[PDB]
Formats: structure tokens, C-alpha cells, sequence
């Protein structure tokens, strides 16, 4: 059983401030954050790897740890005595660079066993949806539902004709729970002899996935 | 073939509040997260914990690092505050409603900071405490957060559903509607 292991945040240190940085508000409850976000970026897996750390104070991203710079770069003035202070340390900064490795590859390695191979076959339904009379545009709706990953195509047909006009959807829905929902509804006025169909692909079929009404 | 992935570490401290979090990304979805003041790894999903392991100490060790950086950082900016950051909060249900089939309300709430926020799921006017989940802050591509608030409830006409979300940068309190519409 494989062992996640955590990126190393540095402790930094005082030594001087900054005149009045800024607000954009005032008067609502005062609040201070220190958060940071290490992100591992694979391009193909662990092929090709970037490390990009990012520090911010409340609302603003001061500082930056980029892979293919080697070094932190302040991103505004708060964050210049940390660039300064850990770039000093030849210690911290091999074992910042190293993270790409021990960090990055380590837990790819461990999550390409079962959230890289995820899969989830979605549910499809299609129906119209209006006011009785239609009046204005008609609206026809392809529903496609509990499905991962989010990599997926949804296409509307007028007898074999592919519709790129006239389409409205709620584009790719995260329901934060591991699986995604989209609505991809047609404007069109029905006929009888006109059939409309709602073609579905994704990497969880083997074959698309159709539906006609 | 290609593989393109994104995994974060994502963590903070937060003032005068005094909460902190550490969680884990992968292609914006939680992978888990550490309850900080029970020292134990949260999976997103039951089912990644036969998978693999992690020890929630790293956790814990990391934001005593972010606590003792956040009285830096308040140092060197002399304690100068930002406004509060109001979220959008958006309704949608889990799956296609159909009457009488068991399904979960989503209450997805965004682009917000601080990351604390009040959430109270109400039906019919009234406040619901059974049958609701909650996932921790999330990251966003900014600096922004965002989270989710679920309910599990029984598809009917006789009833409506309300998200109430209050966030320190909202006037007052903000309350979404839901309501079966076939
Ligand atoms: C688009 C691209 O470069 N595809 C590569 C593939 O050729 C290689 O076999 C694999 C190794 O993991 O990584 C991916
Ligand atoms: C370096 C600096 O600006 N010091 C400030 C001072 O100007 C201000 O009067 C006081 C109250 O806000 O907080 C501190
Ligand atoms: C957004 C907001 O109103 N903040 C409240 C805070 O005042 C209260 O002390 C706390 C108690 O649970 O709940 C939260």
C-alpha cells in the first residue's frame, strides 16, 4: 500500500513590512489568510512534469516556485522577502526542486492505479421541454448524466444532419462528488417525418451512444 | 495516447477564525482532505482508502508552518486587511428528477474568500439537518473558493427547497430556490 507524501512548506521569516499595501473595501470584518496551492502539472503522465507552487495572502498571489525556474519569484512586493530568504538556502531549494520527483511522480505513480483509469458510463435521456404551445422555438433536450471523466461529446442530429446552430447547454457540469452532468438542449421546431438525434461519446463507451425522438 | 493531469496540495490557516485545511486535488475533484483536529485522512470516496494511504501528521505539521507564517505575513503588511469576497450560489439537482425516485439537491457555492461560510438547507421554510454532506473548501484555478452543500430528499410537487448561504461579504443572508419542474 503506497504512501501519498506531502509537498514541504517553508517556514518563512520576519525582518521588515511594506507601506500600506491595499483593501478595495473596509469596513467588513477584517480577515487574513495564508494559503498556498502546489500544483503538479502532467503534460503526459510523468513524462513531462512542471511544479508550480503558489502562495497568497488573502486576496493576493504573492509568490511563485515554477519547476523550470528553479528559484521563487515574488509575484508582488509581499512575497520579495521570501523569494529572497528561501532562494538563499541551498537546501530548500534541492528540496524544492527535487519535490517534482519525490512529491509530483511519487503520487502520480500511486493515483494512476485508480483515479487516471476512473470511469464512469453515463446516463442518457432525451425530451422535450416548452410551454405546451411551443409558440416561439421549440426546445428539445439531451440529458447526459453521471459520468466520468469529463472528456465527452454531445451532438444533435436533424435526420443524419449534425445541428451546429441553434444548440444551448449548461456546458460541463461538476457535481463534486467524482461525476459530471451537462444538458445539451436543441431549438428546433419538430416534423413528423423530421427525426432529431442526440449522439453521445465518451471514454467510458466503446461505441457512441444514440437516442431519437 | 496522453495523459493530462493536474494534482494539488492546497492548504491554508485562516484568522481570527483559527481554522485551517489540507487537502488533495486531482483534476478539480477532492481526493481527500485531514480532519486537522482529529489528525485522520478523510477520503472523498470510501472506496480510494484500499488504495492507498496517507499520513495525516504531514498534514497537521504543514499548517502549523502556515499559522506561524500568517503572524509574518500580517507583520510585514501591518495587519492591512482586504474586503470580504461575497460568493455566487447556484441549485441544481444530482440526476434527472423523476417523482417518487430519491435524489440529492446540490447547493454549489462560489467564488468566495474568506473560506467560512454558514449553509443551511431548508424545505418547505424549514431548516433540514438529516441527510446533508458537505464537502471542505475547495481550490479554484485563482484564489478564489468554492464548495459544496448536498441533500438527499424524495421528489415531490407539495414541496420546495431553499439553499441559505451567509458569507461575511454578503449583506444579507443569500437564499437560492429549487422546486421539482418537469
Ligand atoms: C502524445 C505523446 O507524446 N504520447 C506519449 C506516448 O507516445 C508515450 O508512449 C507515453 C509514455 O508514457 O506517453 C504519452
Ligand atoms: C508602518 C506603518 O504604516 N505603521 C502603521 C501606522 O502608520 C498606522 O497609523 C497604525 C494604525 O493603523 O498601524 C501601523
Ligand atoms: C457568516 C456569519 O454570519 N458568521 C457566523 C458567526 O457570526 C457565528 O459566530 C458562527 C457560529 O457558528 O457562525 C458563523
Amino acid at each position: 500500500k503506497k504512501v501519498i507524501t506531502a509537498f514541504n512548506e517553508g517556514l518563512k521569516g520576519g525582518g521588515g513590512s511594506l507601506v500600506g499595501g491595499g483593501s478595495g473595501g473596509g469596513g467588513s470584518r477584517p480577515w487574513f489568510l495564508e494559503y498556498c496551492k502546489s500544483e503538479c502539472h502532467f503534460y503526459n503522465g510523468t513524462q513531462r512534469v512542471r511544479l508550480l507552487v503558489r502562495y497568497f495572502y488573502n486576496l493576493e498571489e504573492n509568490l511563485r516556485f515554477d519547476s523550470d525556474v528553479g528559484e521563487f519569484r515574488a509575484v508582488t512586493e509581499l512575497g520579495r522577502p521570501d523569494a529572497e530568504n528561501w532562494n538563499s538556502q541551498p537546501e530548500f531549494l534541492e528540496q524544492k526542486r527535487a519535490e517534482v520527483d519525490t512529491v509530483c511522480r511519487h503520487n502520480y505513480e500511486i493515483f494512476d492505479n485508480f483515479l487516471v483509469p476512473r470511469r464512469v458510463e453515463p446516463t442518457v435521456t432525451v425530451y422535450p421541454t416548452k410551454t405546451q404551445p411551443l409558440e416561439h422555438h421549440n426546445l428539445l433536450v439531451c440529458s447526459v448524466s453521471d459520468f466520468y471523466p469529463g472528456n465527452i461529446e454531445v451532438r444533435w442530429f436533424r435526420n443524419g444532419k449534425e445541428e451546429k446552430t441553434g444548440i444551448v447547454s449548461t456546458g460541463l457540469v461538476r457535481n463534486g462528488d467524482w461525476t459530471f452532468q451537462t444538458l445539451v438542449m436543441l431549438e428546433t421546431v419538430p416534423q413528423s417525418g423530421e427525426v432529431y438525434t442526440c449522439q453521445v461519446e465518451h471514454p467510458s463507451l466503446t461505441d457512441p451512444v444514440t437516442v431519437e425522438w | 495516447i496522453k495523459e493530462e493531469h493536474t494534482i494539488i496540495q492546497a492548504e491554508f490557516y485562516l484568522l481570527p477564525d483559527k481554522r485551517g485545511e489540507f487537502m488533495f486535488d486531482f483534476d478539480g475533484d477532492e481526493i481527500f482532505h485531514v480532519d486537522i483536529e482529529k489528525s485522520e485522512t478523510i477520503w472523498r470516496l470510501e472506496e480510494f482508502a484500499k488504495f492507498a494511504s496517507f499520513e495525516a501528521q504531514g498534514a497537521l505539521a504543514n499548517i502549523a508552518v502556515d499559522k506561524a507564517n500568517l503572524d509574518v505575513m500580517k507583520e510585514r503588511s501591518n495587519n492591512t486587511p482586504d474586503a470580504n469576497v461575497a460568493p455566487e450560489v447556484t441549485v441544481l439537482s444530482r440526476s434527472p428528477v423523476n417523482l417518487g425516485e430519491p435524489n440529492i439537491l446540490i447547493c454549489f457555492i462560489d467564488k468566495f474568500s474568506p473560506p467560512v461560510v454558514n449553509v443551511t438547507w431548508l424545505r418547505n421554510g424549514r431548516p433540514v439537518t438529516e441527510g446533508v454532506s458537505e464537502t471542505v473548501f475547495l481550490p479554484r484555478d485563482d484564489h478564489l473558493f468554492r464548495k459544496f452543500h448536498y441533500l438527499t430528499f424524495l421528489p415531490s410537487t407539495d414541496d420546495f427547497y431553499d439553499c441559505e448561504v451567509d458569507h461575511w461579504g454578503l449583506e444579507e443572508p443569500l437564499r437560492k430556490h429549487w422546486e421539482f419542474e418537469e
